[PDB]
DNA sequence: AAAAGAACGGAACGCCTGCTCTGAACCTGTGCC
């Protein structure tokens, strides 16, 4: 019925017209599915109208030319509105009939990137979203287009897969929703596209391999979502698992490991993709080059643990040794392997006791047995100018080992002597005993020095674990711990002093310390027992841990590096820590004894380090474990997150009132980005938001944070929280009050009364401190300024009343700053940059106009002309003397700076008169004279005093 | 265009590889209801021949061709219904470098959708015209002979006036045998009834003389056998004078007599085209006599056309000049004398020069053929340009601006011919060698004897500054200066330029005027003026001592003493200009 | 009269510097050493 009635009328458009006709039936098909979504027939009716209307465009190409125009015209005007299902399954399905796709892809690509810094936009600014209600999200229309063509449509899946293609190269911030929309749309149609699943993978597989070079993060994770929907596409698709190790040992950037976790169900499913990849190990393990080796040993340590351990066993028998063949690598290389053993380890018995007696015969290969002699660690063997056998990972590596294989329950004799030994000979040696025995001894850059740089980088990192290794074997024990509490005095002695070397840089790297080797259980164990760990059952080993302060420093040092590891990077050293449910549990504990040493009342300027990156990561990569984190914090996610706000303001506002001798800035200006990274997830309409921001607004209006950073930071902070509420140009105007009354006029015969409005600014913080950040504000109110004009360009008289409002209070603002005296810093020029600015924007929203009379906007220029343009022309003027008197500091070629000070003077004029030429055009064309209020642009000439040359 | 170009040597090179996807291209074609007449002459040409040429398995493009043009030929779908004859064009023009049964059913099929069409035959003729003017070169006679024999049919029959004086009828006005034949009784008959034909089609009748002219070209070397008595035909038409009675026309027969007229001329430069280049019998001299007649007979169109307020002529001053007939410049065989006549020649060749270097007719030949066509009859040219200097080294108003217009339109022609810059490109630096001879040994004595480049660069340069002495009007100086940049080098040499700073300063100094007073400031003049100001000061020694000089004594001499008019020292300088 | 035409009037993304914030052990001065 109404199919062969739409060919009709298809056939009679091509006889007549298709400008609105084409606009009317997808209308009619967007009314029947907005009535059917609260019609399967009338699916399959859908899917043979747009069979016919696709093929009848493909017989006549240049008929949908116009589609284009159309659908650009009303993107133009409709803002993210005409991108209907209809409208998208029409274009990808002419895109399938391979005439001009390109152009309509890109559009698409376009409105999508539109799309998506909109939505951040508005997102990110609460502003826009009240005057600019309109927020159209092209995601959710085409990720509903899934469901809406799997019905048995007749090129819907193939546009689909196109769009999806160009979109995940197009992805390549923006790109990431580009990317993951892209992954979202291919697992969707994956889960409903059945016939479509082979020729997908294959496509797919084809493309994986498709980047060497480039990153291919995306296609990894994609093909695993797919792999893991559907376990059995692969196995469908054979003759691939062979084939998919072509060049796997090229560029290993984690894409190996993702690639066999991925793959690894098909591998324990099938037995010729385990004989080729066993086939291309003997391959992979003995290239001699080491440029991709680590790839090889990466990806068989982790199929040690992808194949079961059940218990053929002869296949375990016989890969055991594969990998102790190439055991004698090189240092970087041989690193992986003590990393990577635990975790197979945990997997079998057998192997467990093999893999044991190798690490002893390595662990023997240096131990070099003896009792009461030299330092048993035979630290030259890996001094050469480079090291092939590091060893603190190889003890790191031991004592886990050590301590699975004993809980899971002679080689362990042998490794608990020769542990206990080697511990009992450090303690009963020094640094005389040692190959470094004086201060002046080692040097950088000299074959001698970075001999025993590599060897003091060695020792101290074998003191880390073995550290470790008597924690747990000293159970509540004053020996082990005095051996313990001895052992770390060897360790700092290395440091403070001869730490690494020397190191004239100022810097800290790994927090203070470098790589620490420390498990994060026992980290996470050891302050416990540290902190808050009082109970008479110890036998005052922690009492005599507790005195060495030095200890207590080096405590928690370790694991604000650690954080950081996982604060940068998404994995950490140490067991379990790239397990993150493991990892979550394990931050979960650490930051209670944080947080209470603190409250105990330097050591806890640390813990202040420690927090701050501890909320940090949570926030950043536990995005779904926030609850967990809340609950073991002891849905009132902000009522517990604004009291330990309290337990914050109470330090700050006791260290702010208290005298400049006992300031502590360094805590300080921590106390403040706490308190912004802790305000990110308030409740975006609590109560606790507005509690907040009138009590910072009352201590930053009436304490004075006269140091540098602790005045920016609070000023940071409360400008966070006054963006998605409001908007700050009464603030802005307050401030350029109280700095006009703290300096005089330019006019240099007016006089201001105190007005100290605020008391955070004063007269020494009259320098960019303030000055500067507030036209940071001022540059990003006019930055989404521009995006609603763009988007100007029957609720529209709200819109243009609301800019004229925020546009004409940040006039008075910068009428205020230009009658002061600024500092002849980088603020003078910041404010002629954000003054050029701020007259184009002016232009646009009355260039729009144009193509359109109202007296507010007469009001505005009036106001305009009176307050802004003389005395900024009167500013021009004052620059001239500032700089004439800043340029006698000339060490008493100035070409260079004397064109950089007068560099945005020229270009204020030029957007005076591009806002005056284009004025100039309104009032013309407008009937109204607007040029009464303003005045007659002046000029300035010069004049070369010829006796001052005398 | 390009991708077509490029499908003639695709499938010039493999007619079978081409064919393979031919079925696909020839579908898209065929469906593509938009394509540029050009374009479906391209496409058709092909399109319509490849089973003809293609004899083993082509026959499916043809009869799906002849299908949808036997539905189209008769279909209600006028516009491009003309591309079905335009490939029946291409079809015989490929079998013109058997096949014979296609063509005839083709214009069996043609002959009886256009039974009563009125822009039937007109067109189908048309088409014929072009096909014999441009490719039917090879076309067999008898194929040329079913193709278009039907002349003796319809010629005769109905469009062969009769010489008897006893025209009568109601016509709106009396039959007077305008421009009578030379050879009174040799030949009665030879006339032609107009008014009986208007009162079958008057707009058939103009694209016909050309397809006699092509039909006697094949059939003989001229036009003389079959057009003996007709070649001095006179015209069917009321009174040369009665046109004065503009006013008393009133629509009355206005319309009626300007449709004639517009007949007239058409049908003059029909037969200047049909029976121009065969030397006969005063066939040369009857040729210049019809020269007179449609010059003298646009002179007098003139009038009613100015009387006329609208028109919508049928194309088969200048702003009717599209409906004109654009006759090429193969008449030109008598090249080698009214004045006004050359005017009018050199103003027909002066906007093909204008748009061919810089209307199927002149644009059927590359610049290439236009430099052999301009460089055929260059003596006659240089005849008459001498011939006007002499006049004016002797120098009635009504004739020196006759002269004046022949001079500055030749002088325009000369600058757009040698401004080419096709002389850029190098492919026929012997050619340019060749065409600048006639003129070097017009300077010299002659023989220029394979003349060196600088010699025949010198020897032009001075031939054409010979003209510089005696100029009648400023717009024939700029053209002159100009011309005079066209032969020589893009950069000049220093003799070259101090010889331009002479010659513009000169003119800058000469006073311009028209016959009757009235100083020829105007508005083509302001452009003149502003190239000639632009190229001397370019082409100056000291330019900043020249535009000191001017500036100091020029403009003040005129802000001081003129009044309304120009300045001393410069008269080309105006207070307007 | 103040209308077109197209030659005149005009716009967008890309670039690494000459930039200023940041950096660094110092060397000075003076109550302490």
């Amino acid at each position: 019925e109404i199919p062969p009635l739409v060919y009709q009328l298809l056939l009679l458009s091509a006889k007549g017209s298709k400008k609105t006709v084409l606009e009317g039936i997808i209308s009619f098909f967007n009314q029947l599915d907005k009535r059917q979504k609260e019609l399967d027939q009338l699916r399959h009716v859908e899917g043979t109208v747009i069979l016919h209307i696709v093929s009848a465009i493909n017989l006549d190409q240049d008929i949908g030319e116009e589609l284009i125009k159309h659908l650009k015209t009303e993107q133009q005007k409709d803002p993210g509105k005409a991108l209907c299902p209809f409208s998208v399954s029409l274009l990808l399905s002419t895109a399938v009939k391979h005439r001009l796709q390109e152009q309509i892809f890109d559009f698409l690509k376009t409105s999508i990137t539109r799309s998506c810094k909109d939505l951040q936009i508005l997102q990110a600014s609460k502003f826009l979203q009240d005057l600019c209600p309109q927020q159209y999200d092209v995601t959710a229309v085409i990720l509903e287009v899934v469901k809406n063509s799997a019905f048995g449509w007749d090129h819907v899946t193939q546009g689909l897969v196109d769009l999806g293609f160009s979109l995940m190269e197009s992805y390549e911030m923006p790109a990431q929703q580009a990317c993951k929309l892209g992954a979202s749309i291919l697992l969707e149609t994956f889960k409903v596209h059945e016939p479509i699943r082979s020729d997908i993978l294959e496509q797919v597989l084809n493309r994986v391999l498709t980047k060497a070079a480039s990153p291919v993060s995306h296609f990894i994770d994609l093909l695993s979502n797919i792999v893991v929907s559907a376990p059995l596409v692969l196995q469908n698709s054979s003759s691939r698992v062979t084939e998919t190790f072509d060049n796997l040992s090229f560029l290993p950037i984690d894409t190996v490991q993702g690639l066999l976790r991925a793959v690894q169900p098909l591998l324990k499913v099938s037995m010729s993709v385990r004989d080729s990849l066993i086939l291309v190990l003997q391959k992979a393990i003995f290239s001699r080059q080491l440029d991709a080796r680590k790839a090889a040993v990466a990806g068989f340590l982790l199929l040690l643990r992808n194949f079961k351990i059940l218990g053929n066993e002869a296949f375990c028998l016989e890969i055991l040794g594969s990998l102790r063949r190439c055991l004698s690598q090189q240092a970087d290389v041989r690193l992986m392997l003590y990393e990577g053993f635990y975790d197979v380890l945990r997997r079998n018995s057998q192997l467990a006791s093999s893999i044991m007696e190798t690490l002893l015969s390595q662990i023997k290969q240096y131990y070099l047995p003896q009792q009461d002699l030299l330092p048993p660690l035979k630290l030259e063997g890996c001094i050469m100018i480079f090291l092939q056998e590091p060893l603190a990972h190889l003890l790191c590596c031991i004592q886990h080992c050590l301590a699975w294989y004993k809980s899971t329950v002679g080689f362990e004799q042998n490794f608990e002597e020769m542990l206990e030994s080697v511990t009992r000979r450090m303690i009963k040696s020094e640094l005389e005993d040692f190959e470094l025995d004086k201060s002046a001894d080692f040097s950088p850059s000299s074959g001698v020095g970075v001999k025993n740089n590599i060897y003091a980088i060695q020792v101290m990192g074998i003191c880390e674990v073995l550290i470790e290794y008597n924690f747990k074997i000293g159970n509540f024990s004053k020996n082990k711990f005095e051996d313990v509490l001895g052992l770390f005095t060897c360790y700092n002695k290395l440091s403070e002093i001869l730490k690494e070397k020397a190191g004239k840089n100022k810097s800290t790297l790994g927090n203070r310390i470098a790589r620490s080797f420390l498990s994060m259980g026992f980290v996470s164990t050891l302050l416990t027992a540290l902190f808050r760990d009082n109970a008479q059952s110890h036998e005052e080993s922690l009492a005599v841990l507790r005195s060495s302060t030095e200890f207590m420093r080096y405590a928690v040092s370790v694991a604000l590096q650690k954080v950081q590891q996982l604060e940068e990077m998404g994995q950490t050293d140490g067991p379990d820590g790239q397990n993150p449910e493991k990892m979550f549990q394990n931050l979960c504990k650490i930051t209670r004894v944080l947080l209470w040493r603190y409250t105990s009342i330097s050591i806890s300027l640390l813990c202040l380090e420690g927090l701050l990156r501890i909320f940090n990561t949570m926030q950043q990569l536990y995005a779904a474990r926030i609850p967990q984190f809340l609950q073991a914090l002891d849905i009132n996610v902000t009522e517990k997150a604004a009291f330990q706000i309290r337990q914050f303001q109470r330090s700050l506002v006791n260290q702010l009132s208290s005298a400049e001798d006992d300031f502590n800035s360094k805590e300080t200006q921590l106390l403040i980005t706490i308190l912004s990274t802790l305000s990110k997830l308030l409740d975006p309409g609590s109560q606790q938001f507005l509690q907040f921001l009138t009590w910072t607004v009352k201590i930053c209006k009436e304490n004075a944070l006269e140091d540098l950073s602790c005045c920016k930071g609070l000023l940071t902070l409360l400008f966070s929280l006054h963006v998605l509420y409001k908007s700050p140009v009464s603030l802005l105007r307050e401030l350029a009050q109280d700095i006009h009354a703290c300096l005089g006029d330019i006019d240099q015969d007016v006089e201001i009364e105190s007005r100290s409005h605020f008391a955070i600014v004063n007269v020494k913080t009259a320098a960019p401190t303030v000055c500067l950040l507030v036209l940071g504000q001022a540059d990003k109110v006019l930055e989404e300024v521009d995006w609603l004009i763009k988007r100007l360009t029957n609720q529209t008289q709200a819109l243009e009343k609301g800019v004229i409002l925020q546009l004409g209070t940040l006039l008075t603002v910068f009428h205020e700053l230009v009658q002061t005296a600024l500092p002849a810093g980088s603020c003078v020029d910041s404010l002629l940059r954000s003054l050029s600015k701020t007259y184009a924007i002016l232009t646009s929203l009355i260039k729009h106009y144009i193509q359109a009379v109202p007296g507010r906007l007469e009001k505005l220029v009036k106001l305009s002309g009176s307050h802004l343009t003389p005395q900024c022309y009167s500013f021009i003027t004052y620059v001239q003397n500032i700089h004439s008197e800043s340029l006698s500091f000339a060490e008493e070629t100035v070409m260079a700076k004397v064109l950089r000070d007068t560099k945005p003077i020229p270009n204020l004029i030029f957007a005076i008169e591009q806002y005056e030429k284009f004025l100039i055009h309104l009032s013309k064309k407008s009937k109204v004279n607007l040029m009464q209020y303003m005045k007659l642009s002046t000029s300035r000439d010069f004049r070369i005093n010829a006796s001052m040359l005398d | 265009d390009i991708s077509l170009d490029v499908l003639t040597d695709l499938v010039i090179l493999h007619p079978s590889l081409l064919l393979r996807y031919a079925t696909f291209v020839k579908t898209i074609l065929d469906s593509m209801q938009k394509l540029n007449p050009c374009q479906i002459r391209k496409l058709f040409y092909i399109l319509s021949t490849l089973a003809f040429s293609q004899r083993q398995e082509g026959s499916y493009i043809q009869d799906d061709m002849h299908m949808v043009i036997r539905k189209w030929l008769s279909s209600s779908v006028p516009n491009h219904k003309q591309m079905g004859i335009i490939g029946a064009v291409t079809m015989m023009g490929s079998v013109a470098l058997e096949c014979d049964g296609q063509l005839s059913t083709l214009l069996d099929l043609v002959g009886f959708c256009c039974e009563q069409t009125p822009e039937v035959l007109a067109l189908y003729y048309d088409e014929l015209a072009n096909l014999i003017e441009k490719q039917k070169g090879n076309l067999d006679l008898q194929l040329l002979d079913k193709f278009g024999k039907s002349l003796v049919e319809d010629f005769p029959n109905d469009f062969v006036v009769d010489l008897s004086p006893t025209v009568d009828g109601s016509f709106l006005f009396p039959v007077k045998s305008l421009y009578n034949l030379d050879e009174d009784e040799t030949q009665g008959a030879i006339a032609i009834n107009l008014l009986p034909l208007v009162s079958v089609s008057p707009i058939c009748l103009s694209p016909c003389f050309r397809l006699l002219r092509l039909y006697t070209g094949e059939q003989n070397n001229g036009s003389l056998e079959e057009i003996d008595a007709l070649l001095g035909c006179p015209l069917y038409l009321t009174d040369l004078e009665v046109e004065g009675k503009l006013d008393s026309l009133s629509k009355q027969e206005r319309e009626f007599l300007c449709s004639l007229l517009f007949y007239a001329l058409n049908w003059f430069r029909e037969v200047v085209n049909a029976f121009c280049q065969q030397q006969d019998a005063e066939m040369k001299g009857k040729v210049l006599t019809r020269l007179q007649n449609i010059t003298e007979l646009q002179n007098v169109l003139g009038k009613c056309l100015a009387a006329t307020p609208g028109y919508v002529p049928p194309p088969a001053l200048q702003s009717y000049r599209p409906y004109f007939r654009e006759l090429d410049l193969e008449v030109f065989s008598v090249l080698h004398l009214g004045p006004a006549e050359l005017c009018f020649l050199l103003d027909d060749m002066c906007w093909k020069l204008e748009h061919v270097l810089t209307f199927s007719h002149l644009c059927q030949r590359s610049p290439k053929e236009v430099a052999v066509c301009v460089v055929k009859l260059l003596k006659p040219l240089c005849n008459h340009m001498e011939n006007m200097h002499n006049y004016f080294q002797t120098v009635n108003i009504q004739e020196y601006q006759l002269m004046s217009s022949c001079y500055h339109q030749l002088l325009l022609a000369f600058r757009l011919l040698f401004a080419w810059s096709g002389f850029s490109q190098h492919e026929n630096s012997n050619l340019l060698r060749s065409a600048l001879q006639v003129l070097a040994d017009r300077l010299k004595p002659g023989e220029t004897e394979f003349l060196p480049l600088e010699e025949l660069i010198s020897e032009s340069f001075q031939y054409l500054l010979n003209f510089q002495a005696s100029i009648p009007s400023f717009q024939c100086a700029f053209i002159l200066t100009q011309v005079l940049m066209a032969i020589s080098e893009k950069p000049m040499t220093g003799w070259k330029r101090e010889k331009m700073a002479s010659l513009a300063k000169q003119f800058l100094c000469q006073s311009w005027m028209k016959p009757g007073g009235d100083r020829e400031k105007g508005s083509h003049f302001n452009s003149a003026l502003h190239t000639l100001l632009c190229v001397y000061l370019e082409h100056t020694d000291n330019i900043l001592k020249a535009i000191e000089e001017i500036s100091s004594v020029g403009v003040p001499e005129l802000i001081n003493s003129a009044k309304d008019g120009c300045s001393s020292t410069y008269p080309t300088l105006s207070r307007q200009t």
